[PDB]
Parts: C-alpha cells; structure tokens; sequence
C-alpha cells in the first residue's frame, strides 16, 4: 500500500518514455529518408 | 524515506517529460516548416 | 528488495531520458543546418 504509488507512476512514465523514444526513431527515420 | 525519494524523482522526470513532449512537438513543426 | 527494484527501474529511466536530450540536441543541430 506505501508502494503501489511510486509504481502507479513508474508505470506511467515508462509507457511515455516508450512514446517518445518511438517518436524520435520515426523522426530520424524521416531525416535518413531525405 | 525511500519511497519518498523515489517519489520525488519521479517528479523530477515528469517535469523533465513534459518539456521533452513540447521539444518534440517543436522539433516536427520546424521540420514541416522548413 | 522492490523498493530497491524500483530504484535499479529509476536509474534505467533517467539513462533513458539523457540518451533522449541528446537526440534533441542532435536533431536541433540538423534543423539549424537546413
Ligand atoms: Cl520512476
């Protein structure tokens, strides 16, 4: 119960730094296209 | 004690998530742009 | 020992963002060129 936060969050911010990493790839994807 | 500097990290990296969010944003808009 | 996993979780993630600064960095470098 004193845990369950912290990993509510971490969960969270994995799932956008997954997001973005994503992003990028696609975003160099797109300079290595040019 | 832990928990909360856990906690308070994760505050941290929200914060340093959310700038990253817009940093991106600005990145596709420039790249659209020019 | 799951608190210390979240820690060991933690690290990774903030690895993870320092790799992402650095490829806006980079990114930003392209754009300023074009
Ligand atoms: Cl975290």
């Amino acid at each position: 119960a004193e845990i369950a936060a912290i990993k509510y969050k971490q969960a969270a911010i994995k799932n956008e730094i997954a997001a973005i990493k994503q992003e990028i790839a696609a975003i160099e994807q797109m300079i290595a296209a040019i | 004690e832990k928990i909360a500097a856990i906690k308070e990290e994760q505050a941290a990296i929200e914060e340093e998530i959310q700038a990253i969010k817009e940093e991106i944003a600005a990145i596709k808009y420039l790249i659209a742009q020019i | 020992a799951e608190i210390a996993a979240i820690e060991y979780e933690q690290a990774a993630i903030k690895e993870e963002i320092a790799a992402i600064k650095d490829k806006i960095a980079a990114i930003k470098e392209y754009i300023a060129a074009i």
